[PDB]
């Protein structure tokens, strides 16, 4: 056993301490290879040489501990990483023998959810890289937000390698607080893109992962943004100590011993001691460790870790709080904001402009063609009063010809717009159907057909029409108190008189 | 009514106006639709007739996206205007104003 | 340019390589090759030596032994070298995992999603319920349950899902705690055998129950069902693999016209070029490198303990053998026999858009094809079944209408009931003295008799 | 103990069956339906407002002040202001 990682002396003293705490704690370490193939060759060589019952640490530069994990899986022997963050290693489909002593960015997303819940920032925006780690973080954030009856307002996938279109898209919505998760270089690129626009001003609060914050501080670091880091940071030595301690604990717990393989130059066979010790370690709960109650998660992660919630203040990071494995310390000191605001601004932004969809229905929404100049005829009622018409497009594949709409629904909309300050543009639905929920062709999943697509898909923001209250519509969208009671009735032609 | 719907779906139209016109032209036997629109239609086009007991007594509504901040205010303003004379005034001048 | 052939077989690989060159030539003008040794140390050393010595375009590895081990390291070697590997004939290709940045593995196995899709296509034709879904807490169990939940929406019956920690008595009691005729299990072989033994000790291995094992693999229950791609020939598999490799290489040379390898012998992202057709089977590939729209078969267990093909899935279509099926349920099996009487029992053609009977109806088989029966008698029969509980089949009748003592022999529904062919008869049937004495009768509900109908008045 | 039955009781028990909870018919005496007497609510609205009663069912009309003070479910039986006269 031995971490690849002066570090040889650290391994020697760790082995001596573990032995002080039938043979116990034998150390067999090697050095990194420039070529991963050479690294795998060295790993198999010193696995054949000595009995390795495993440990490996991430070098500073992107490097990959994948070869040793793959070899361990090919031998089914337990393998425990030290300082690897990518969530791909979390999965056991290709790394069934792999465990890690440092939580990946998925728990960073979990802490993001915790902070958002603490600060009552109900609305949320995600700007996530299309990489695997970003996708896993986004999925964990969505499922952690699943139990609460709120979803992400709009998740934006940023392919690795300008995001100005996505930045504009995020700017034009109602939610203002966003959360970024991407590579350091992609983080710098999107930081420049946001800085060029006015989307980095007051009311635009956001917080990113550890490596994004580090890269931003390296290159740009938009001032006032929040950020998250591991409490211990790199902290190789204490992780080494806790790892060797838990390895000794597991070895003592095992001592059925089966057969720890050695000299497996061509021994194409698994060693049941490997899976047995892995299951024991999963059931194990190391206590009185350097980092605390070192418990291993079911997938092979760490439970109840510690994080530093820091803030960027002119290329200087100030630890605003401490996010435990359960909750976050409220406030160690004062927190700044990118716009200089001294408080936590509301994450939403009430839009003055509303997109209203409306269907043509006789006694409620009159629709007529516009005049020659595109205006509306200034007619009057029988009582000598004007009809407060409005101009809206939408009617006839055919192009969207503007037309004049007026009616009971239009009058109600006018009254509401006067009651609550609005600026509104109307447009009828292109489909021209009341929009139920229908099962799409060649798929099991269903979707909101018709005019309701204009509301669910964000095309509009308020459905004003002769809408009838029923079950699934109330399930997907929200309603208000009814303004006209009515039922379903039969219409039949009938001739009364008789000659 | 599932079997009745399976029968009805072979003749379902696409909009109200064409249905009303076809009912005028006797291309269809019976029409089923909302009470307010048909009441207004009978009050205008005194050729057809409305009948049957009301079968689904759920009122209309001004729909909006889920959990939008406007729900409380929109609902409260609609309720206040309905409670006030505004709703009745907007109703009388726009519907039920004709009786042939 | 050339194609390198590597096999982990200790003995059969020798004869396979001996017969290699003729088959490779028989199956572009690029040459072939064959090197085999049969161990991550040995694997890495041999493959690196072969690739250094021999300049090749794509490499095909064939082996069916110790599947869940070879695939990751082989994929890593391919990614490091950036060369097209193709695993064939089980083994490495059997394991399917999410890939890496530069990875190009071209696994020829079948994803668990496709397996579940095929199994559910076989279902909804045998049982409407995916009653028992049991998992062994395997690495793929989470995606397994997610896909089950994905495919269970819209349209199936469903009872429970559970996980077994594999004392065998505790897990057997937990397994039997869910009542379900049909159980589908997700497990590996080392967990499959103890689970089978525990189920046998729990009495669920009888012919009444059917197990649909879908875990990646391949004292024994009766009715095992699984799914595979094809095979059980190594030469044909090698021919298909080399044909796919040659087609991909020719497409690459047509697109740009350059040698495929990029050094990577001593250092100091192409799984998009697959539209492949061969052996009357689809061979296109997705981004992850697994077969898209494969030609799959479903296999079952025979009393001779041998695997026999039962049905074939291809072009998103199924074709099985003896398509008619019945829920034996072992009582609770009652063969309802009715006749046609328009006021009471209405038989209609099955709805062809959904290819099944519409709601508020019951399937009815004549005496092969299926119609939809509904009305008075059907509704009262289904209410009775709900309030009692049994499996009822609408076995219609043709020999007669209601019954006659023709040649002292009954016919119709009465004839069907009398000779035990039909368990019970419902529908339009009047009670008479001879009928009452020959066959018992329940309590009458709709009174009737002899009536006179006249003309307009 | 008395026995309560009718429209609201039946709809409440159907709702409880379709949701599942323990419901107690805590009747009221301080008021009838609610009034802003001395800026303080009473009746069923008063009981609900001060958390004494978890929820109120039965005869209760929806008004603007009631709607803003306390939330309301979807109306089911429409009603309003009506005029009743003598024999005719
Ligand atoms: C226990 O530790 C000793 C000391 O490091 C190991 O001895 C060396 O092992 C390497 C690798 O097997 C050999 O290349 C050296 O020649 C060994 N030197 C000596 C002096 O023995 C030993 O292999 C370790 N044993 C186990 C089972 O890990
Ligand atoms: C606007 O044009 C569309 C497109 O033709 C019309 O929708 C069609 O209506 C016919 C008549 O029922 C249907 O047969 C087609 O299937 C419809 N097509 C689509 C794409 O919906 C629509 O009715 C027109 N509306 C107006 C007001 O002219
Ligand atoms: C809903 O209506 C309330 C009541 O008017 C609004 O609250 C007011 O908001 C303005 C602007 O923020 C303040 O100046 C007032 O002091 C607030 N009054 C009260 C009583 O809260 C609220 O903003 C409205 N919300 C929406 C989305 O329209
Ligand atoms: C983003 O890049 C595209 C392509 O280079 C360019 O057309 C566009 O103007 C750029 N936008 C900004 C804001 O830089
Ligand atoms: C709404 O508009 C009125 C009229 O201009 C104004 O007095 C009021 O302050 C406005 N309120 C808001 C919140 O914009
Ligand atoms: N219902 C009759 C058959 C037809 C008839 O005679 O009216 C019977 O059960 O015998
Ligand atoms: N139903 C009334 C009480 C009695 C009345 O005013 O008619 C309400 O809920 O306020």
């Amino acid at each position: 056993i031995g971490a690849v990682l002066k570090h040889e002396q650290m391994f020697r003293e760790a082995v001596n301490q573990a032995n002080k705490r039938k043979i116990q704690l034998n150390a067999t370490s090697v050095t990194h290879k420039p070529n991963a193939i050479q690294m795998a060759l060295s790993v198999c060589e010193d696995l054949i040489s000595s009995q390795v019952y495993i440990l490996v640490s991430h070098p500073p530069t992107h490097f990959t501990p994948t070869p040793v994990s793959y070899t361990a899986g090919f031998y089914r022997i337990p393998v425990l990483g030290l300082t690897t963050r990518m969530s791909i290693y979390s999965d056991k489909s290709i790394h069934l023998s792999f465990l890690r002593t440092v939580p990946p960015y998925s728990h960073q997303s979990s802490v993001w959810f915790e902070m958002m819940r603490v600060y009552s920032w109900n609305h949320i925006i995600l700007l996530v890289s299309d990489d695997h780690e970003g996708r896993a973080a986004q999925k964990r954030l969505e499922t952690l937000l699943e139990e609460r009856e709120s979803k992400a307002e709009k998740v934006l996938q940023f392919d690795p390698g300008n995001v100005t279109a996505l930045l504009m898209e995020a700017k034009e919505l109602e939610a203002r607080v966003i959360i970024l998760s991407a590579s350091e270089d992609d983080a710098a690129t999107v930081y420049r893109a946001a800085a060029m626009l006015n989307m980095t001003g007051s009311g635009y609060v956001w917080l990113v992962g550890e490596r994004e914050i580090s890269g931003n501080a390296l290159r740009y670091a938009p001032d006032g943004i929040l950020g998250l880091q591991l409490i211990n940071g790199k902290n190789e030595s204490a992780h080494i100590s806790d790892a060797v301690g838990v390895v000794a604990q597991a070895v003592h717990e095992l001592l059925n011993i089966t057969d720890p393989p050695r000299g497996c130059v061509g021994n194409t066979n698994i060693w049941k001691t490997g899976p047995l010790f892995k299951r024991v370690l999963m059931s194990s709960k190391y206590a009185d460790g350097v980092t605390g109650r070192v418990e291993f998660n079911e997938d092979g992660d760490r439970k109840f870790a510690n994080y530093s919630i820091m803030n960027l203040q002119n290329r200087k990071l100030v630890q605003v709080g401490i996010y435990n494995g359960t909750h976050v310390i409220p406030n160690d000191r004062k927190i700044i904001w990118p716009g200089g605001e001294t408080e936590k601004p509301r994450g939403y932004q009430m839009s003055t402009r509303l997109k209203i969809v409306t269907i043509h229905q006789e006694p409620f929404v009159y629709v007529k063609p516009t005049l020659s100049d595109g205006t509306c005829k200034e007619e009057f009622t029988v009582n000598g009063d004007p009809v407060k018409k409005v101009i809206c497009t939408g009617p006839n594949p055919r192009h969207t010809v503007p037309q004049c709409c007026y009616g009971f629904c239009i009058d109600l909309l006018i009254k509401l717009a006067r009651t609550m300050n609005f600026t509104y543009e109307v447009h009828l639905v292109a489909d021209g159907k009341f929009g139920t929920q229908e099962r799409v062709n060649n798929s099991n999943k269903k979707e909101w057909n018709g005019m309701m697509g204009e509301l669910l898909s964000g095309q509009a923001d308020m459905i004003v029409a002769p809408l009838t209250i029923n079950n699934e519509r109330a399930q997907y969208i929200e309603f208000s108190k009814p303004f006209k009671y009515q039922g379903l009735t039969i219409l039949v032609k009938k001739e009364i008189p008789r000659s | 009514l599932s079997t009745m719907y399976r029968h009805m779906e072979k003749h379902n139209y696409e909009s109200a106006a064409e249905a009303i016109q076809a009912v005028r032209d006797n291309k269809l036997h019976a029409f089923i639709w909302d009470s307010a629109v048909l009441e207004f239609e009978a009050s205008q086009k005194c050729d057809l007739v409305t009948t049957g007991e009301l079968f689904f007594r759920s009122g209309f509504g001004i729909g909006m996206r889920k959990d939008s901040p406007w729900k409380q205010n929109v609902s409260l303003s609609i309720l206040k205007s309905h409670e006030n004379g505004f709703m009745e005034d907007l109703d009388k001048t726009w519907v039920r104003y004709q009786e042939c | 340019l050339n194609v390198a052939l590597v096999f982990s077989g200790p003995a059969y690989a020798a004869e396979a390589a001996r017969l290699g060159p003729a088959v490779a030539a028989a199956v572009d003008v690029r040459p072939v090759a064959l090197v085999l040794n049969g161990d991550p140390r040995s694997l890495v050393l041999q493959l690196c030596d072969l690739l250094s010595g021999l300049r090749v375009h794509g490499v095909v590895f064939e082996d069916d032994s110790r599947a869940p081990a070879v695939a990751p390291i082989l994929d890593f070697l391919s990614a490091q070298t950036s060369l097209p590997i193709v695993a064939v004939h089980g083994g490495a290709a059997l394991v399917l995992t999410p890939k890496e940045k530069g990875s190009t593995f071209l696994q020829l196995g079948s994803s668990t999603e496709q397996q579940l899709q095929v199994i559910f296509e076989v279902l909804e034709e045998y049982d409407w319920t995916s009653f028992v879904a049991v998992t062994t807490r395997a690495p793929g169990h989470r995606a397994f349950l997610s896909y089950i939940e994905v495919l269970t929406d819209g349209s199936v019956g469903w009872e429970h899902r559970g996980a077994l920690t594999l004392g065998e008595a505790v897990l057997s009691a937990q397994l039997r705690s869910v009542s379900a005729q049909i159980r589908l299990l997700f497990c590996a072989r080392e967990e499959a055998e103890p689970v089978f033994r525990a189920a046998e000790e729990a009495g669920l291995t009888g012919s009444g129950y059917v197990w649909f094992m879908v875990g990646p693999q391949l004292p024994l229950p009766a009715g095992l069902f699984a799914v595979r791609s094809a095979g059980w020939d190594l030469a044909r598999r090698v021919a298909a693999g080399v044909a796919v490799v040659a087609r991909g290489a020719q497409a690459l040379l047509r697109d740009y016209g350059f040698l495929p390898e990029l050094g990577h012998d001593c250092r100091a992202s192409l799984h998009r070029y697959f539209n492949i057709t061969w052996d009357n089977r689809d061979y296109s590939f997705n981004e992850d490198g697994f077969l898209v729209n494969p030609s799959l078969v479903v296999i079952s267990l025979t009393r001779d303990r041998t695997w026999e093909v039962v049905g074939s899935w291809e072009q998103q279509t199924l074709r099985l053998k003896y398509p008619l099926w019945s829920r034996y349920g072992r009582t609770q099996h009652l063969t309802v026999a009715t006749l046609e009487e328009r006021p009471f029992v209405i038989v209609e053609p099955a709805d062809p858009i959904s290819g099944t009977c519409i709601r508020d109806s019951v399937p009815c088989r004549s005496q092969p094809e299926k119609r939809c029966c509904k009305g008075f008698c059907i509704d009262i029969l289904k209410r009775l079944a709900h309030t009692i509980g049994f499996s009822y089949d609408l076995y219609l009748v043709t020999n007669g209408k209601h019954g006659k003592k023709i040649d002292g022999v009954w016919n119709g529904m009465i004839g069907e009931v009398f000779y035990q062919r039909a368990d019970m008869a419902i529908g339009s049937l009047t009670i008479n003295e001879e009928r009452s004495e020959i066959v018992d009768f329940s309590v009458p509900f709709v009174e009737t008799g002899i009536s006179v109908m006249v003309a307009r008045s």
